[PDB]
């Protein structure tokens, strides 16, 4: 929402067992809510210490291995579970399906406050680094990276450059760093406007069908493969209120008796895998909150990406 | 554009991940390319071929690269006498301009 | 309605040698069959840069910058001994015979007719500007492309080779022969009748022809060059490979062709500036311009579909281009 | 009803080899066993645009702008040596016999009637005409194909090879013997008994068959040619790539084969234009043209079927050129 | 390099049709082993158990 002073960069944090199940309808990635949620973590951790403010993740993947098998016969895939303990009788519990997935994803934390000034940026760099490898991103625990080649440090770019050009020096320098991978961006008006193109051929068409449009590979006769733009995916952008927001001591069996509950649903909008040079400046491409919680509509996702 | 960017992944995954391109020494091996082998003439080689990629800048490797998206396209004179050559020369020009300009700074 | 056949391959007529260079000294011309070859051996050129910039790299520091740099290559060079001052050039060149008949060709009809039209043309005049024209370009030794343009003397000594032996012998000063007028001499025309008896397939004519240049001692010759694999580094990078055939500097075999060839003289630009080779669409390589181009009817598919389809026979001059283009052989034909 | 059988695979009688090509000097030849090979050696190749425009690239800045960028190839190209005139074509030729029975059949009745109506062709007139069309394109050097056209003087040698050396020398001058007329000689007879003894099974026949060209000094000799992958660059094209077995110029076993097999001066059209090579469908691939073209009753197939099946037996030519299709070989049956 | 010399199932019978499948002859690359130039002996050599 605000436009970040820093850019910080945690490099390459190896997840073990990440969760493959992002959402109802999609599988794969986790859900960038659980790096919006990370970085709110490591600012409720250590950025009211370094008096900063660490807001939106640019989530770039350089290794993703999701924990699935193909079955014999079947085109579909499915999950390789854990094996849970026994009950208490000795029978095996009743399973429950949990998608695990290894990641290897490097975060850019937009660092903006009055923390900048008072500390270096290595120093701050450094601790929001080893805060971040005692926590877990997904589900799955940050592997703290022993006994390697060498030890991947951090670098927090001062987005204030004194010229146009060292800006964008820096800006290749810090691309450079992180380009193997593959930066996810929200592109919500690109799933809009081809809602509005499949409603100008067929009308009464919800934009769930448009969301279903863009992730298959449909065909169509003259055999040709109707192009799509990029790695268009379905990922989860938030949530959506299905109960009046409750006071905090009334629901049952909440996590903390101080916090309003509103019980909720996903909303499914459209996000796409892209390089990370094709966006031009870093300070897109980040993943912040936007509740508005009057309404439900809690949701994230990347403003200011065009 | 995703042709050049997945072209400039598969040079950044081939320069980080394998010390390969620094394994054998032989007689062909594409020596011209010297982008592929970014740390491997440079972090052990320190005045051998570091100076000879930071003066030379190496990014010749862009006209090459060329040749193959001339032999993604036909020989269609449909449109080699008329205008939308222009625009694939252009459109081709412009994006081996940040080709060229991506593959400028290897050396910071 | 007799369309044009979709393939015709004329077999090359007049085909040389590779004219392989050796070295030795003059006034022992005479004794000139133990001479030594011009060996092709390599040497280190290191180059200042000096092409033009394109007004991004006109700075200064980057100007000083890259001149600070400078390119290593080695280049292949040729050049003669210190103690000789002539070079002699020799090759051989067979005068083949039935320019007309090609070696392929679809249509049987347009093949009479392309035939008939040759033998009209060989009975109402033969191969006698044509052979005028070769025995001028044997005789003056423009086969010496750049080995000629600063030597003091030139001389071409041209032996029709006989059973085993030579049959006449001929011995022409290569600079009184200007490179540029298709005079008549007394041996010249001599040479035109025996190139006549080879073209029209009334005898077989196998010449040896042997130029010698005083170019000076030790100085420059100048092979056909080859291309290069373009796979190694930027220091021993072998910009320039010249051609030699084993241990022997020698011109091309097309290069000794391109220059028997330059006999055009009627195309329809200013004769000022002399003969072009013949080549369909009269192109040449140095000045970057197409003579004949097709859309003045002087070109040799627009002539020869008018001399051979629908008979409208051009001029003396352009059909004496359109039956070097048959000598000269060629993929003709359209897909 | 004798329907024909499904498969007919003949196999090869008249097996040549691969025509290794060396070179020497003339009158020499009689010590022609250690003369050095002709080795195929590259070449680059610097030529303009010379094919027909398509009426749309007939612009003049367009013909120039493609002048200005030539195409370099490299080309594989063979030549004599610079101190030799002879190119010595050697290969063996084994006529094996027994041409009328197949190696695959269905229908046995179909192979008992083709094996009486070959032993009644071979009873009433056996290999003669074959032979002697085959002797005349051993003597006559055609296997010689482009090396031939413009040689001084052709001499072939054939010996035949008993137990393990000669048993009977031939030496035939191979211009004399014309490329068109079977006429008939006392020692082309003799080749002809033997080739007729050689395709009946009454003997083995094992000729070394030599051929010498006079070419000239360093003049290029044609072997046959590859055909190139086209997987890399257009300066380095590679254009033409030549055959050679082991550093040493060679022609296809096939291309002499088919340069034997010209003896069919029998199909409808003119006989002015002289031998054609027998094939089912008769079709000379230089001339794009297929003679005995099954609208008239004279391939082979309509032949074969009218000799064996419903028995109309054909005339003594078309009957001879049944049985050289025999001989030839092939894949014949539907499928 | 070869021509057609196979059967025609009397629709590819006509001649423009018979010339121009001449005029585009099929090529391979066929796999031979050949004596070489100086042997006259192929040794074939195996064992039986």
């Amino acid at each position: 929402v605000t436009d970040p002073e820093a850019l910080l960069l945690l490099p390459r944090l190896s997840i073990q067992n990440a969760n493959a199940i992002s959402s109802p309808l999609t599988w794969g990635f986790p859900s960038p809510g659980a790096f919006t949620g990370f970085v709110h973590a490591l600012q409720r951790r250590v950025g009211i210490s370094l008096d900063i403010e660490l807001d939106g993740v640019g989530i770039v993947c350089h290794r993703f291995e999701a924990q699935i098998s193909q079955p014999a016969g079947k085109r579909t895939k499915v999950f390789n579970l854990t094996r849970n303990p026994l009950n208490r009788d000795g029978s095996t519990a009743a399973i429950v399906e949990e998608g695990r997935a290894h990641l290897e994803v490097s975060l850019l934390l937009g660092v903006h406050g009055d923390g900048l000034d008072d500390h270096p940026a290595q120093e701050i760099a450094r601790q929001v680094q080893e805060q971040a490898g005692a926590m877990r991103l997904a589900g799955g625990s940050i592997l703290p990276w022993c006994n390697e080649r060498f030890p991947a440090p951090n670098a927090e770019l001062l987005m204030l450059g004194g010229s146009d050009e060292q800006r964008r020096k820096n800006q290749r320098r810090l691309t450079r760093r992180l380009l193997p991978g593959f930066a996810l961006v929200s592109r919500e008006a690109l799933l809009q406007q081809h809602l509005e193109t499949l409603r100008t051929t067929l009308p009464e068409a919800t934009t769930l069908d448009a969301l279903l449009d863009l992730c298959r590979i449909n065909f169509e006769p003259p055999w040709q493969v109707r192009d799509k733009p990029g790695w268009l995916v379905p990922i989860p952008a938030g949530y959506n209120a299905l109960s009046p927001l409750y006071l905090p001591g009334e629901v049952r069996n909440a996590r903390d008796r101080e916090t309003p509950l509103r019980f909720v649903e996903n909303l499914f909008g459209l996000g796409e895998w892209l390089s990370p040079h094709r966006v031009a400046a870093l300070s897109d491409l980040l993943w912040y909150h936007h509740a508005e919680p009057d309404k439900g509509l809690y949701r994230w996702s990347t403003p200011r990406f065009v | 554009a995703q042709i050049c960017d997945e072209a400039l992944q598969y040079a950044a995954r081939l320069r980080e991940l394998e010390p390969g391109w620094s394994a054998t020494p032989g007689c062909q091996l594409h020596d011209a390319e010297q982008l592929w082998l970014d740390p491997l003439r440079a972090q052990t080689d320190e005045t051998f071929l570091q100076r000879r990629l930071r003066g030379d800048w190496p990014a010749e490797v862009g006209n090459r690269f060329a040749n193959w998206l001339n032999r993604a396209v036909s020989s269609d004179s449909q449109i080699l006498g008329s205008p939308e050559a222009a625009q694939w020369s252009q459109e081709l020009s412009k994006e081996l301009t940040m080709f060229k300009e991506i593959l400028e700074d290897e050396r910071d | 309605i007799l369309s044009t056949a979709s393939v015709l391959a004329f077999e090359r007529k007049l085909d040389p040698s590779d004219a392989l260079m050796s070295a030795g000294a003059w006034a022992q011309r005479d004794a000139s069959q133990e001479w030594p070859a011009v060996t092709v051996r390599e040497k280190s050129v290191r180059g200042t840069i000096s092409n033009r910039l394109k007004t991004k790299d006109r700075d200064p520091a980057k100007l000083d910058a890259s001149i600070q740099s400078p390119n290593l290559q080695t280049v292949d060079v040729a050049n003669l001994p210190s103690d000789a001052d002539t070079l002699k050039v020799r090759f051989t060149l067979r005068v083949l015979g039935g320019a007309g008949t090609p070696s392929a060709c679809n249509d049987a009809a347009y093949r009479d007719k392309l035939l008939q039209t040759v033998a009209t043309y060989v009975n109402d005049q033969g191969f006698a500007e044509l052979a005028r024209r070769y025995a001028h370009n044997l005789a003056n030794a423009r086969f010496l492309w750049r080995n000629r343009v600063g030597a003091e003397a030139v001389e071409v000594r041209i032996n029709h080779i006989r059973q085993g032996e030579v049959a006449r012998a001929w011995r022409f000063d290569a600079l009184a022969i200007g490179l540029r007028d298709f005079k008549a001499d007394a041996e010249l025309d001599a040479l035109a009748e025996l190139i006549a008896s080879g073209l029209s397939g009334s005898g077989h004519v196998l010449l040896e022809v042997v130029a010698f240049a005083r170019i000076g001692d030790g100085q420059e010759v100048f092979p056909s060059q080859e291309l290069i694999l373009d796979k190694g580094d930027k220091k021993g990078q072998k910009s320039k490979t010249l051609y030699s055939v084993r241990d022997a500097a020698a011109i091309h075999s097309q290069k000794i062709g391109n220059a028997l060839r330059t006999i055009d003289t009627w195309y329809p630009d200013e004769d000022g500036l002399g003969p072009i080779a013949v080549e369909p669409y009269g192109s040449v390589t140095s000045q970057g311009k197409a003579y004949r181009q097709p859309k003045q009817k002087l070109d040799f598919y627009t002539l020869l579909d008018n001399w051979v389809l629908r008979d409208e026979a051009p001029a003396v001059e352009q059909q004496h281009y359109v039956i070097a283009n048959l000598i000269r052989g060629g993929v003709f034909g359209e897909a």
